[PDB]
């Protein structure tokens, strides 16, 4: 008996959830209202002795909009109401309204919920946190959510589905502030953040799967996808079972260094996957290629310092073996020198379920990558540079400074920023 | 009356243990719901040796079967023998511990070994003369090792003279299955070495090249390595379950190893193997069954004896089967390749042959090797360790139950006098 | 009229960049493949255990 | 004593065994048979 | 070491 | 096992292309879908049964490969392999190896980088491309360069339609096809050549068809592509896989460009009434109205032939023909080459594409021949160089796309060394 829960703050967060728990549903069998027409759903969905699943999940978002809309939609007979928090006014892309003004409102009604779904569980085993870096609740209340549930709980494992805000493309103008700010709450207790943009799913939607035109519902699909195929193993019998837990304590080699990037390899489309043979060394040998990357970020400008691989399907230990022994040896793909053989691997039986109307086709196989890597500082200097560019002439302080925050707020995030540069400078240098 | 008892820990060794009682449930003929459902009298002779008896008339294995992992424990309680086990010693705990060695001893480990112990307590005084333990595990999970070698650690301080037979399973040469496989490798054979007396080291790389190569099996699946594993977890009991004219149990089959009680890392194998495709072309006669015996590609450890001498040299024999020969070749092994035995054991390869064979083959082996190669295998895996230990690449992790740095120094001068031993007996 | 609207308006850019399908699934696939319910990709025949 | 499940508290010194098998007094068991 | 040719001879595998 | 990715690059790469793949489809009985209602060495395969074929269609200008993604021949190739740009080269190979061809190195060679990830074996590249054009003297140049520093040895063999004699389509082309073999003169292990004017007079002395057409010829050069990947494919007596083309074809370094000559090209009228024996057949190869390339083979010494018999030919026969070739002395042999001859025999009959020119034929002969004669074919171009180069024509385009006025200098001089080079490999032995 384990479980784990996911609380989704933030209208990204809702809208990811709005979009990976029908997956969740497809999964196991639950329709849109609950009733199934076997243990496995007992990780994320409770019972009910009339025979209905809830989702053992709360959303929380300070604006009304985006969870209304899931009231009056067709999963009103989805969720719980009383998990279904709402607010009354948002953070408006405002981190110190999340933090200190609005948010404060609203933390002893979440953390009164959390502590009810944590209650009637007799195994818990862990947190996936689910938000964005440029909102206001996004960035605000997943910081008072960490303050409150490292205190409450403390030696659980804490994982976050973020999205950070793209090198290039934008949608507020002061995503850069709320971005250096939010991250200073998780470099205390936030045990593995994992990382994905918002633009490198477009090249993936356009090139590998063959739309233009895509929507926020094929964005949050495919992070449906890849939610997935890490939790996998927490609901399904396979060859190597993975646990939340294990792979939490491999992939993050230093404290300050819990920041893997995603990777979902076989993003094909129903057209191609007729015509391209779907082998196990192919998608292992495209889940490196920095086209097929779900962060904005070039992988051999940088080290691979942990890589963990996350299969299912009809896949067997020799071939994946093999794959891995014969990609190793490439020059291109280079790891750090002081780790070893660095791959965790993990191998489910169950292949991915493909949602109707969907832009994937019905795979056989899959694998995800979840890749702690050095590149990732350039994407964190690039944002580091946009921050103190536009802070330098102070501008947009006076929303920030006028709801509960100071001046020093600023500066103490930006050396905790150059902490978090100099670490990354300091791993990728040789030992001797 | 030469009874033993069977430990499993950690999901590979749930799984190894569990198709171990896949084949033993086959050469002793007991069904999934227990019952004697066999044809030879020869098959209830020794079953006293991995069972226990009858109220109404079945055979339920004494394992003990810990694993904090639950999610492993109902995978084989719904097995195709997860029937014939009995729920008592299905210890389990609901929490977690991902590759965590500090709570696999000191915090959770101390109180489940506790819940452990009062089971194994129960299974070792309720025997007429218990013989030993054996356990399987993985080196490279935190159950495997932790619950593994705290389990060696805390029977040994009551059982002065009952062996301990662990059947290891060694991280891969190629690659790793898990990043911190050399962290918890070697915190964990710090207490192997010193608290065990047989430690079998079984290689995946090694297992995929016999798979592959010898037995032409394309995709070789979780059910098939466990199985070859299997073939020499029921090789060792052989004659302890069975008649022979030259029998040998388990402790006779460890003076004959051990020449010093560190030198206990030891190179199992399996002799009558051959693909589908090419049964009908290899004659089955011990000629040719003990050459696939001492070639390096059947050796399921994955470091080659040729850049070695063997120390000491048992093989196991099944079926009816002329003792001149299985004496003659085995000079013909020694003497006219001599280079590759140490000098000062004259008399090195002893045998040990049984009169009934397993179920498929009218005679069959299994091997046993104590080589001094097997250094190469802990070398490169201090290699591995002093790489992450010189930069701490995963020690706040460990730190999480304050075990220091100083437990770290012994864990590696362990292995480094384990490697200058092997490398002092190398050259006489 | 947006229903005509569309219907005279499908040969045009909209055949390479639709909504939310990709491009119409037919003249690429052979026939009727009943997407939903077919598994792409070669498997093993798990012969010889 | 928490845990201390029946089964576990069910143990022996001596262990029975069917008449094929063969225990130390198996030789006395056909003696007498 | 010095069979006789007379009769058979046994194998001789190496490693 | 055997694999031969296929780099078609050019609009006659591309329509070459379609002709090859269409019998090289109704060889191994693939229908134009990819489901057949030992191939492997040209035709990959999923599990239904799609048999999704080898090869880099590619062409930096959306018309001549977008018919190929529309026509019959549409399910076969699969969308990423049939590589498109969106601006053509213009006949100028400057926008062929510095700009405009620039974008797409990495998307093709990433393509072949897969291609490859499934072969095992793969025995060789054949890039099929056109000296005369910009696509085809361009990214063939670029492919070729980027493809050896990664690939490696594997053998890089070219089938190339050579400009013409005096027919040509361009005026431009001068310039293209001997800046185009200085940056590829090092990175091709073998070059087979076949000019147009050529192929159209076979078609018109042998196969009496007058108005012949690009496709026509398409035909002839598919049917000579099969006679050299066929002892890859399917079975034989004497087999000769790539490699050997290239250690019996090719004497010294630099001088690697072989020939070519179909031997049994007969309409049906003729066919029926004529004992095309293996005797007839070699000959036919042998003879200067019968060679694909518009060089008359009697002013030079052949280096080295290698004529590959396919269908139903008794290997007695063939040392036969060879021997009574060998004794006429019309036919010269360099002294350096005792020999001279690689004889490949496949079973397989030469196929009948549909609507072709040729007829079914029991026997047949391609036999790549390095001649001498080829020097006096690179004259007649070097010297169509020099001419427009001196008045300093249509070199304000080159230059202005990337390339520099050197590298015009840097082409005529190493073309120099190969016509002196195919001077010294062709004197006698003192
Ligand atoms: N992947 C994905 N990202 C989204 C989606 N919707 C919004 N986002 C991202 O979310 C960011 C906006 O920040 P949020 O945290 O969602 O906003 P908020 O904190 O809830 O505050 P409000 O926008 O006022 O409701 C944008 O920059 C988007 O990149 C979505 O549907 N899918
Ligand atoms: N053998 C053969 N040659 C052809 C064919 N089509 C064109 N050619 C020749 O190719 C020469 C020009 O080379 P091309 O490949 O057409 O030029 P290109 O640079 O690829 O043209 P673009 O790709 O449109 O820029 C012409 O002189 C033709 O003689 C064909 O189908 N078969
Ligand atoms: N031979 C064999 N090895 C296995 C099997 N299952 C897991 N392993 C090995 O176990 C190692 C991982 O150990 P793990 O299962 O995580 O240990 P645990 O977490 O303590 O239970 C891997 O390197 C695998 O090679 C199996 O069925 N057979």
């Amino acid at each position: 008996m384990r479980e784990c829960i996911s609380v989704h703050v933030g209208q990204a967060g809702v809208q990811i959830g709005n979009a990976c728990w029908e997956l969740y549903c497809l999964e196991h069998g639950i329709q849109p209202d609950g009733q199934m027409p076997d243990d496995s759903f007992n990780t994320f969905f409770s019972e009910t002795g009339a025979g209905k699943h809830v989702p053992r999940a709360v959303f929380v978002d300070l604006e009304p909009t985006v969870i209304d809309e899931v009231r009056t939609g067709t999963y009103r007979q989805l969720f719980h109401p009383e998990q279904l928090i709402t607010g009354k006014e948002d953070a408006a892309n405002n981190y110190a309204r999340g933090h200190y003004t609005i948010g404060k409102e609203l933390i002893d009604l979440v953390l009164d919920r959390i502590r009810k779904l944590a209650d009637q569980c007799t195994g818990l085993q862990g947190f996936l946190i689910f938000h964005s870096f440029g909102g206001g609740t996004g960035s605000g209340f997943t910081s008072l959510l960490m303050e409150r549930l490292s205190v409450d709980y403390g030696k659980k494992s804490k994982l976050e589905f973020s999205i950070y805000p793209a090198p290039q493309v934008s949608t507020a103008v002061v995503e850069p502030y709320n971005s250096i700010l939010t991250t200073h709450t998780t470099l205390e207790h936030s045990d593995c953040a994992f990382m994905v943009d918002n633009e490198a799913i477009y090249d993936i939607c356009r090139r590998n799967l063959d739309i233009e035109r895509p929507t926020y519902t094929n964005l949050n699909r495919l992070i449906g996808q890849i939610v997935s195929s890490i939790t996998a193993s927490l609901r399904f019998d396979g060859a190597l079972n993975v646990d939340l837990t294990e792979f939490q304590t491999n992939l993050v080699p230093y404290p300050r260094i819990h920041f893997p990037l995603a990777t979902y390899a076989p993003v094909i489309s129903a057209e191609k996957a007729y015509h391209e043979q779907l082998s196990v060394a192919e998608i292992t040998n495209a889940c490196f290629e920095p086209a097929n990357q779900m962060v904005k970020c070039d992988p051999r400008h940088g080290k691979y310092m942990a890589c963990c691989l996350l299969y299912r399907g009809d896949v067997v230990p020799k071939d994946v073996n093999a794959a891995i022994a014969t990609i190793k040896t490439k020059r291109t793909i280079q790891f750090v020198d002081w780790c070893p053989t660095g791959f965790k691997v993990g191998i489910n039986y169950q292949p991915p379920t493909v949602v109707p109307g969907g832009d994937l086709a019905k795979v056989q196989r899959a694998v995800c990558m979840l890749s702690n890597t050095t590149a990732i500082a350039e994407a964190w200097a690039r944002l580091d540079h946009k921050f103190d560019l536009m802070y330098a002439k102070r501008a947009f302080v006076h929303w920030y400074v006028g709801e509960g925050m100071e001046e020093g707020e600023f500066s103490e995030a930006r050396e905790d920023m150059a902490a978090l540069e100099k670490d990354y400078e300091e791993v990728g240098m040789d030992s001797v | 009356m030469r009874e033993i008892v069977h430990l499993q820990a950690g999901q590979c060794g749930n799984q190894i243990g569990a198709k171990f009682w896949e084949v033993i449930s086959d050469e002793h003929g007991i069904d999934p719901t227990g019952t004697y459902h066999g044809d030879s009298d020869l098959q209830l002779e020794r079953i006293n040796v991995y069972y226990n008896e009858a109220t109404g008339g079945k055979y339920v294995p004494r394992a003990v079967l810990v694993d904090l992992e639950p999610g492993t424990m109902d995978s084989v309680r719904s097995g195709p023998f997860g029937q014939i086990f009995r729920p008592d010693n299905f210890v389990f705990g609901q929490s977690g511990a991902g590759n965590n060695w500090a709570k696999g001893h000191y915090t959770e480990g101390a109180e489940l070994v506790d819940s452990v112990l009062d089971v194994v307590r129960k299974e070792a005084e309720s025997c007429d003369c218990l013989q030993g333990f054996q356990l399987t595990h993985s080196l490279g999970g935190g159950t495997g090792s932790g619950m593994g070698t705290l389990l060696i650690s805390k029977i040994r301080e009551e059982y002065p003279d009952r062996i301990m037979n662990t059947f290891s399973v060694v991280p891969s040469p190629k690659v790793s299955d898990t990043v911190v496989e050399p962290y918890n490798a070697t915190l964990s054979v710090h207490q192997l070495v010193e608290n065990t007396d047989e430690t079998y080291c079984i290689d995946n790389e090694a297992l995929y090249d016999i798979c592959f190569r010898t037995l032409k099996l394309t995709t070789p699946t979780y059910g098939d390595l466990n199985h070859l594993v299997s073939a020499t977890m029921s090789g060792v009991t052989t004659c302890l379950r069975f008649p022979g004219q030259l029998n040998a149990d388990l402790r006779k089959l460890a003076v004959n190893m051990v020449p010093f009680p560190r030198l206990h890392f030891f190179m199992p194998g399996f002799a009558p193997l051959t693909s589908r495709g090419s049964q009908q072309y290899r004659a089955l006669t011990v000629p040719e069954l003990t050459q696939q015996m001492f070639d390096a590609k059947n050796m399921m450890a994955a470091c080659d004896p040729r850049h070695g001498r063997y120390l000491t040299v048992a093989a196991v024999f099944r079926g009816r089967m002329s003792m001149k020969e299985v004496d003659e070749q085995m000079l013909n092994v020694q003497n006219k390749n001599s280079s590759y035995f140490v000098e000062w054991i004259p008399n090195n390869v002893k045998t040990a042959v049984c009169d009934i064979p397993p179920r498929g083959l009218k005679m069959s082996a299994t091997f046993i090797g104590n080589s001094t190669a097997i250094q190469e295998l802990f070398k490169r895996i201090s290699e591995q360790f002093t790489a992450m230990f010189r930069r701490k690449a995963f020690l706040h992790w460990y730190t999480g139950e304050g075990m220091d740095e100083m437990e770290f120094t012994e864990a590696e001068s362990n292995m480094n006098d384990l490697v200058s031993e092997y490398q002092q007996y190398q050259d006489a | 009229q947006k229903m005509k609207d569309k219907k005279e308006s499908v040969y045009f850019s909209n055949q390479r960049a639709p909504l939310g399908k990709s491009h119409d699934q037919t003249p690429g696939l052979p026939k009727g493949l009943d997407i939903l319910n077919t598994t792409f990709g070669t498997a093993i025949v798990r012969e010889t255990s | 004593l928490m845990e201390r499940k029946g089964s576990l508290t069910l143990r022996s010194h001596h262990k029975k065994y069917s008449k094929p098998v063969l225990v130390y007094s198996w030789h006395r068991d056909r003696e007498t048979y | 070491i010095d069979h006789d040719v007379s009769m058979f001879q046994e194998p001789a595998y190496t490693l």
